[PDB]
């Protein structure tokens, strides 16, 4: 449920980019759900997906 | 009946004491009846009325479940004005109970003519009157409780509670009961679970025990209980399906609310009416056929014969179009009579779907009505006028009603096909009936 | 759609085509009084907008 | 003016976005001294400079 | 011919119905367990009251048969 930077270090670039793409599409779905009216549970997840994207990008760089 | 200040724990206690008032009538057997040879006008018909045999409340819920329709029918043609003042109000509720006594008199005519109560001459006019009056007293405690509840002392509506502890209790008895029935093959208790434990003592062989576990036709089969839990679970998952509509206050910022549109927009009315039409087609056909027979039309409606099914023989629509509408008795019966088997599905599915679609517009739950409601609660949707409110609601409401009817019909059909304990109509009533109680309790 | 002010019509067309694997007939963009760019994306005739909106989540 | 530049339109957009009142859940935080938005601007009264 | 207008109500019905199914929110797994446990404890309590009812059935009908 929680994406952490400790276990992303050994992985190589390809699956890191794949996971980044999955996080991006999840974030887009979260945003459209927020606009059309969704549960507070889905609203709260936006920050966690944004921070997971930040973690993945930081590890890549 | 008046109203007073009440609190939630006192409210559940009031639901409790009302349910034991129901239970003392449900448990105690009636006296003065000495005719048990027939005892099968319709199993399904009894369920809708929550009626009983040889019990205090065998009277049924018919009057309380119809009298209300008469008041609504008069209002539509505006024949009479219902109470709009407290003294006028304190009348219809009661007068309806008095009209219920007239409905009980109709039941007394039905009881003597059907012959389940007995021959009219053998009881005699006076003795027939004594039993009819005594049944009305058992019904009357329910009818006065209905007025007490109608005012609001009772939680919601008691009609659901009577079914809630009527169709479910029977499933609970089938699951475990300490009475033993012996054909001499083995010693087993009435409860399906107890019967399996008794079978293990009866037979050392593991294979015979698994054969009994799969198939135990004379007693409730163990497999049926497993199916009953599975069908309850699938109906729960279907019950959850909802549509979230962004609803916002007309004068506040950043306020996010959702107006829920559940898949089952009509919660139980399609099934209560449907379980009602299928029971009726059969109930009149058996009664009319017995009084007057040898007419091609009455045989064409239905032919009736009783075959024992792990209990007393049940009159089946052996002949007539009601047979095609009638359920398939066995998986082999579906193979042997796909026609009636299938007809049995289109009529039930279609009736619920038609009854739902029509129920949403009968009860004032249409998109326009609910939009008007949201208007009197100063509720709006973001970036939308009220006409678009109606249009947005229309995108879901009729489709939601139709597919809710379709889903409940399909779920009942699947539950019956899997051979779970109890009628599919009964299982449907139980889940929705508990859910209305569940929402009130969570609301507390 | 709502997009950012740094997107060309070509970029919007390409982004929609990749994200939603559909075809775009044309794009008309304006900049709202509040700041972000609003894009009207007209699809090919053989694609209807209602089913794409279904797949999106807005109905 | 209907004819306007991109930066002028952007500045106008920011100023318009800034003109909303405070959220009702602000004033009943703990360490709060704000009663209302005191920087609200009306188009008739103050003329935005420019 | 007329068969297209016969099946078009069915066609739009299934189309808008699977559309609604796409729109309808699904119960979450944690929510599924929560609601299932709530319905299960409700089942248990009504089963308990019904067990008491069916067990007190026996003495009262035994008495009635006796008198
Ligand atoms: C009230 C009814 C309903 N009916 S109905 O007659 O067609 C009828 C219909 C419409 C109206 C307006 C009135 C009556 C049909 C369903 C019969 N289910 C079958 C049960 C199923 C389980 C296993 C035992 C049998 C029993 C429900 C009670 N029954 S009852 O058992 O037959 C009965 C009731 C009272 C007496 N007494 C002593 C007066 C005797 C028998 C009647
Ligand atoms: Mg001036």
């Amino acid at each position: 449920a929680k994406i952490k930077a400790r276990d992303l270090r050994g992985k190589k670039k390809e699956e890191l980019l794949k996971q980044l793409d999955d996080l991006k599409v999840e974030l887009s779905q979260l945003r459209v759900a927020k606009v059309t009216g969704g549960a507070a549970s889905k609203l709260s997840k936006i920050r966690v997906v944004r921070k997971s994207i930040a973690r993945v990008l930081t590890v890549i760089n | 009946k008046p109203e007073r200040k009440i609190q939630f724990k006192e409210k559940v206690l009031w639901t409790a004491i009302t349910l034991f008032i129901f239970l003392v009538c449900c448990q105690i057997p009636l006296f003065g009846i000495m005719s048990s040879d027939s005892a099968d006008p319709f199993y399904w018909m009894r369920v809708i009325l929550a009626s009983n045999r040889g019990t205090l409340m065998e009277l049924g819920i018919s009057p309380i479940v119809t009298s209300g329709l008469i008041m609504q029918l008069l209002a539509g043609a505006k024949i009479i004005e219902v109470g709009d003042t407290p003294k006028d109000r304190a009348l219809f509720n009661g007068a309806q109970k008095l009209f219920g006594m007239i409905i009980t008199i109709g039941q007394s005519i039905v009881y003597v003519m059907t012959g389940m109560y007995g021959d009219p001459s053998e009881m005699g006019a006076g003795i027939c009157l004594l039993i009819t009056i005594q049944l009305f007293v058992a019904g009357l405690i329910v009818l006065l409780l209905d007025e007490l509840l109608q005012k609001g002392y009772g939680l919601g509506s008691g009609i659901s509670l009577f079914i809630a502890t009527n169709i479910c209790e029977t499933i609970v008895w089938k699951a475990f009961s300490p009475t033993t029935v012996n054909t001499g093959r083995g010693m087993e208790f009435e409860g399906a679970i107890i019967a399996l434990f008794h079978l293990l003592a009866t037979r050392t062989d593991k294979v015979r025990a698994l054969r009994e576990a799969f198939y135990r036709q004379n007693l409730p089969n163990l497999m049926n209980l497993i199916a009953t839990i599975f069908v309850f679970a699938v109906v729960i998952y279907f019950q959850g399906f909802r549509v979230d509509l962004p609803i916002k206050s007309a004068r506040y910022r950043g306020q996010y609310n959702t107006y829920p549109i559940k898949l089952f927009y009509t919660s139980n009315i399609p099934i209560i009416l449907q379980s009602a039409l299928v029971s009726n087609l059969y109930v009149i056909s058996q009664m009319l056929s017995a009084r007057f027979s040898g007419n091609l039309l009455v045989s064409l409606l239905g032919t009736w014969s009783d075959t024992s099914s792990g209990g007393p023989a049940r009159a089946y629509p052996v002949g007539g179009l009601c047979h095609y509408l009638s359920p398939p008795e066995s998986f082999g019966s579906v193979l042997e009579d796909p026609v009636h088997a299938v007809v049995y599905i289109v009529f039930m599915l279609g009736s619920c779907a038609f009854f739902s679609k029509t129920w949403i517009e009968v009860s004032g739950s249409s998109a326009k009505d609910v939009a008007k409601q949201l208007k009197e609660q100063q509720m709006v949707m973001r970036g939308h006028r009220e006409t678009s409110m109606v249009h947005e609601l229309n995108r879901y409401i009729p489709t939601a009603a139709a597919f809710g009817g379709l889903c409940i019909g399909a779920l009942s059909v699947l539950a019956d096909f899997l051979g779970a304990i109890g009628s599919g109509t009964g299982i449907l009533l139980a889940v929705t009936i508990i859910y209305q109680y569940f929402e009130i309790f969570v609301k507390e | 759609f709502i997009v950012d002010v740094k997107a060309n019509k070509h970029q919007i067309k390409q982004a929609v085509k990749k994200l939603y694997d559909i075809d775009v007939a044309k794009v008309n963009t304006l900049i709202r009084p509040d700041g972000e760019k609003k894009a009207y994306v007209r699809l090919a005739p053989d694609y209807d907008a209602l089913d794409v909106a279904n797949k999106i989540g807005i109905i | 003016s209907s004819h306007k530049t991109f930066r002028i339109k952007r500045f106008l957009a920011k100023k318009q976005k800034q003109n909303r009142p405070i959220p009702q859940w602000i004033w009943m935080k703990t360490g709060n001294k704000i009663r209302y938005n005191s920087k609200r601007r009306h188009w008739r009264r103050t003329k935005l400079g420019l | 011919d007329q068969v297209m207008q016969f099946v078009e109500p069915s066609r739009q019905f299934v189309k808008d119905s699977i559309r609604l199914v796409k729109r309808c929110t699904k119960p979450d797994r944690k929510e599924f367990q929560k609601i299932a446990m709530a319905t299960a404890i409700g089942f248990a309590i009504m089963g308990f009251i019904g067990f008491f009812v069916k067990l007190i059935h026996i003495p009262i009908n035994n008495i009635i048969v006796g008198g």
